[PDB]
């Protein structure tokens, strides 16, 4: 089932951005078509949404930037594996 | 193993031009770059320019931009330079030298040193002999240009040596001296043999001290 | 004057590049003017910066360009480099840039595709679950990934993508083959470091002019010294793979070369003692082995503590360890297809860790065959009975929380497990090394060409905390005699 | 960038640290390099990067600074870094090298052996004549020759030349040359040469008769 992940170290916490990741096999078109739906749905409600970038290579997902209320509504979209709150990295 | 030689001393009058040569050899000759710094008798070192690897593109100095020329040979891995319009000025020792991004130009050529005057001429060899711990040497008599190699039963003998700068003489013509201490009891049958070499004239004149 | 770090790479053996491999760099803006990587490197026209001048911020990325490829200070001088811009001038990423940018290389590679890839990631944030993916999705295209320990003085495991396994993970050390100590701070270390490499003091190019240079320091340099490593094996060696290049870092560094006592003491065993190195001269078939060991199981009365092997090693053996002793020993068990090694915890016992054994043997199916607790006189006895297969491991578990040639035996009460594979062309030998009560620790070492397969305590004993493999050398770890075990292989 | 490469010259004496400075015009972070020169021999690289030793430098020397402000070292001086030094800067497209620095090493007193050599037969045949005065193995380098020819001294008609300091022990030698038509040559006699130096307590004459050689 959807799970909703965040980095554990809280000051690199970046809230506000997600990065929604697919199930395996999710093609493109189905990414694109899943994006428009959290898009749609979140704008039923009142909230902006922007998305970003929508990812196919590697895994199958898109960057999106919203609120957190709208987590618990992406989770429930088809196809969706999980959810990452995006977070800083830094050089060594 | 790794080394740079370059081309041996010449003459040119005022005017003229000449092509320093150098080559490169032991290592890499295109992965590093090729610098050109100069030496006058009363001076210290002054900087031409240099000559890249990729692409054989330059950078001289402001002061020669106009008259330098700088150019390498990929197959036998050697670099040139040509100075023209050569004035009083530009009489000096003419040093080739690699640099690298790190080690700042750690390999360098002998030096070759050029002349530009108006006046070629092989040297005499007269012995410095005594006729009485003890000395004895060869006075090397007018010759021209600069430089001249002196040793001892051909580079055998070198202990105790000294070779003296060249005086520039009146007549317009250098005369160096050389001389080494020797054993004062060691005399009878040892004998010294100073060599010459002058290669701008191409002389290689051998005199010997005995008694 | 060779810096140390390239001395210290090189091996004894040299002769007075990478010439057809790619390195990508994650990191900062390069300065490809450099004299030191003039010509080496390509800006690849992809950006990705969190919000925040020339110099600094090329600064950090120039200089590891450099260590990997730099003519006069460099690792692989004849590598080809291309610089992706995912950190900005503070040296401050995102994820999601990291990501767009692994991306970006795998595009890269599918419409222009070259030779062998290697991608350098110099960055760390927290542990994150989708960098780690996106990196194992990579990996398993093909790439090699090469990433920085972390500057945190802590567990590699909570950083990605250090923690990422298929990852290859570089911890720092200094000049002494010491922890590097940045401040309060320094290199991190652990399960999930794979090696250590020079990262104090580290010569390498400048952003301040054309040629310049300066010292830096971090897991950063200690990771970019690899990729050139790796470069190198990989020109030298273009069809081999992740796992096998893994095993060839690890089999030519430098071993127990560390000081462990920097590391904190539950950390030790756990940190690998290696500093990486390029092969010697001549190479040239070898069979290659390395100890994953397995998080801490937590310390309730049944362990959760499994060791797992990559997608192309396979299982050859699997022993366990604990600090008190108090632990219900291990077994290997079958999981998606693919054996897996799993320890089990004691009442009074604080957590126990899984040791696995992992190979690269093409040949293949390794199985496990268990015999279940049998009698006094008897004892327990399990052997091989596929066709052709050689017994390569002993692990042995059992139930009762209170303790009281060709096959392997157990205690009368113990349940013990045989891992077999199928090697017609492997011989196995065993070697045992057995010392009177009171000591605390007993080893015993394969020779010269034979490789570590299994490593087990005398099924007999009287008082072990365990047995583990270091590199070829088989650990039995104590608090009649106590004796070491060892399966040695070769081809 | 201009190199202000100070002091011109430096006088110290064996097992003293002896510091150059180099200043430039702007800073030039640490895109340094010295060299040390060898009277006859080409410039040998000491110091790279502002702070390297280079392979088979002693490590008596060594080099610091970084911006505008740099200074090179010999932590004990020894004879043989008898040489002139020079920084250059490389951290612009054209490198400069500052004017340089010779050392001279400072020694104890020692008196030079003086010979006189008389023309030689052939010198004589060919129209001309040249009596060789040598002072060999001396210091400090101020030293007075003065040719007498029949105790009528001489000015004007020599060519002084003298060696560089040596990199074992520390001295100088010169020769002078007097130079005689042989008509002039022949019409006088006694030829010496007086050599006065604070290593002798009174001046030295070295002589000979024409003839007697």
């Amino acid at each position: 089932t959807a799970t909703f992940h965040r980095c554990a170290k809280d000051p690199w916490r970046l809230p506000g951005t997600y990065v929604v990741v697919l199930k395996e096999e999710t093609h493109l078109s189905q990414s694109e078509r899943t994006a428009r739906r959290l898009q749609a749905q979140a704008a039923r409600r009142g909230y902006l949404t922007k998305i970003l970038h929508v990812f196919h290579g590697l895994l199958p997902g898109f960057l999106v930037k919203m609120s957190g209320d709208l987590l618990e509504l992406a989770l429930k979209l088809p196809h969706v594996d999980y959810i990452e709150e995006d977070s800083s990295v830094f050089a060594q | 193993q790794v080394q740079l030689v370059q081309s041996g001393a010449e003459v040119k009058k005022p005017g003229a031009s000449v092509k320093v040569s150098c080559k490169a050899s032991g290592y890499t000759f295109t992965s590093y770059y090729m610098h050109w710094v100069r030496q006058a008798p009363g001076q210290g070192l002054e900087w031409m320019g240099e000559i890249s690897p990729f692409g054989g593109r330059t950078n001289y100095n402001e002061k020669f931009k106009s008259r330098v020329t700088m150019t390498r040979d990929t197959s036998t891995s050697t670099v040139y330079m040509e100075l023209s319009s050569l004035r009083s000025e530009d009489t000096a020792v003419y040093y080739c030298a690699r640099e690298r991004p790190l080690y700042a130009s750690d390999l360098w050529g002998q030096g070759t040193t050029v002349t530009v005057s108006s006046a070629t001429k092989g040297p005499s060899v007269f012995p410095l002999a005594p006729s009485s711990t003890a000395a004895l040497g060869c006075l090397v008599k007018d010759y021209f240009p600069e430089p001249v190699t002196v040793s001892w039963n051909s580079g055998a003998l070198t202990s105790g040596v000294h070779t003296f700068p060249a005086v520039l003489q009146s007549s317009g013509l250098y005369s160096l001296s050389s001389v080494v201490t020797v054993p004062s009891s060691n005399f009878g049958t040892q004998t010294y043999t100073c060599n010459v070499d002058h290669k701008p004239s191409n002389t290689k004149v051998d005199k010997t001290v005995e008694r | 004057s060779i810096p140390w770090n390239l001395e210290r790479i090189t091996p004894p053996r040299y002769r007075a590049g990478g010439s057809l491999v790619e390195v990508y760099l994650l990191d900062t803006s390069i300065q490809s003017d450099h004299r030191e990587i003039e010509g080496r490197v390509m800006v690849t026209d992809f950006e990705n910066v969190p919000e925040e001048q020339a110099s600094k911020c090329d600064s950090h990325g120039t200089h590891l360009a450099g260590v990997v490829s730099g003519r006069d200070a460099g690792v692989a001088k004849g590598a080809s480099m291309r610089s992706l811009r995912v950190l900005n001038c503070q040296g401050k990423g995102t994820v999601s840039g990291t990501l767009i940018g692994l991306e970006f290389i795998r595009k890269s590679q599918l419409v222009q595709p070259v030779g062998p890839l290697v991608v350098l990631l110099p960055l760390a944030g927290g542990y994150s679950r989708v960098l780690n993916a996106a990196c194992q999705r990579l990996a398993r295209a093909g790439v090699v990934l090469v990433t920085a320990a972390g500057n945190f003085r802590d567990d590699a495991c909570l950083y990605s993508p250090a923690s990422a396994p298929e990852v290859i993970t570089v911890g720092a050390t200094n000049a002494q083959d010491q922890p590097v100590t940045l401040g309060t701070l320094g290199t991190n270390f652990g399960r999930c470091v794979d090696l250590f490499a020079p990262g104090e003091d580290i010569i390498g190019a400048s952003s301040d002019c054309s040629t310049c240079f300066v010292s830096q320091s971090g897991t950063s340099q200690a990771a970019a010294h690899v990729a050139g490593i790796a470069a190198m094996m990989l020109s030298a060696e273009p069809e081999l793979t992740l796992a096998e290049l893994r095993q060839r870092l690890i089999h030519f560094s430098a071993k127990d070369v560390i000081n462990e006592a920097w590391f904190p003491e539950d950390q030790r065993v756990l940190t690998p003692n290696l500093v990486a190195a390029l092969p010697p001269s001549t190479h040239g078939w070898q069979l290659f082995c390395r100890t994953v060991w397995s998080a801490h199981s937590g310390p309730t009365r049944m362990a959760t503590a499994i060791a797992r092997c990559a997608p192309d090693e396979e299982l050859l053996s699997c022993s366990s360890f604990s600090r008190s002793g108090k632990r219900r020993g291990e077994r290997m068990e079958a999981q998606g297809g693919k054996l897996v090694c799993r320890a089990h915890n004691a009442f009074g016992g604080e957590g126990v860790y899984a040791i696995a054994r992992c190979c690269l043997l093409p040949q293949a199916n390794c199985s496990v065959h268990t015999a279940p607790p049998a009698e006094a006189s008897m004892g327990t006895r399990v052997h091989c009975h596929q066709q052709g297969h050689v017994l390569t491991g002993c692990s042995s578990h059992w139930e009762v929380e209170d303790l009281g040639p060709n096959q392997c035996v157990g205690h009368r009460e113990a349940s013990i497990h045989a891992s077999c594979c199928h090697a017609p062309g492997l011989e196995c030998k065993v070697k045992e090394h057995g010392i009177p009560a009171p000591q605390e620790q007993v080893t015993v070492a394969c020779e010269e060409g034979w490789t570590l397969t299994g490593c087990s305590a005398l099924p007999g004993t009287s008082h072990v905390l365990g047995a583990y493999a270091v590199d070829n050398t088989c650990v039995v770890r104590s608090r009649e005699a106590v004796t070491a075990v060892a399966i040695c292989c070769r081809s | 960038i201009q190199m202000t490469q100070s002091p011109s010259s430096l006088s110290a004496s064996v097992g003293d640290r002896v510091t150059i400075t180099c200043r430039a015009s702007q800073g030039i972070s640490s895109a340094l390099a010295w060299y040390q020169q060898k009277p006859g021999k080409a410039p040998k690289l000491l110091i790279y990067s502002a702070s390297y030793r280079y392979t088979g430098v002693p490590s008596r020397f060594s080099g610091s600074g970084s911006g505008t402000d740099f200074t090179f070292t010999i932590s004990s001086l020894q004879p043989e870094d008898i040489a002139t030094y020079y920084c250059q800067q490389r951290y612009s497209l054209w490198r400069t090298f500052g004017q340089g620095t010779k050392l001279e090493i400072k020694r104890t007193v020692a008196a030079p052996s003086v010979f006189i050599f008389p023309p030689s037969d052939e010198q004589l045949k060919s129209g001309t004549a040249s009596v060789v005065c040598l002072l060999n193995n001396f210091y400090p380098r101020e030293a007075k020759v003065q040719w007498k020819v029949d105790n009528a001294l001489q000015s004007g008609n020599s060519q002084e030349s003298v060696t560089e300091q040596d990199s074992k022990d520390s001295t100088y030698s010169l020769s002078s040359t007097l130079t005689l038509s042989k008509a002039d040559y022949e019409k006088h006699k006694v030829y010496a040469c007086e050599v006065t130096h604070q290593g002798l307590s009174s001046p030295v004459t070295k002589s000979f008769n024409r003839g007697e050689s």
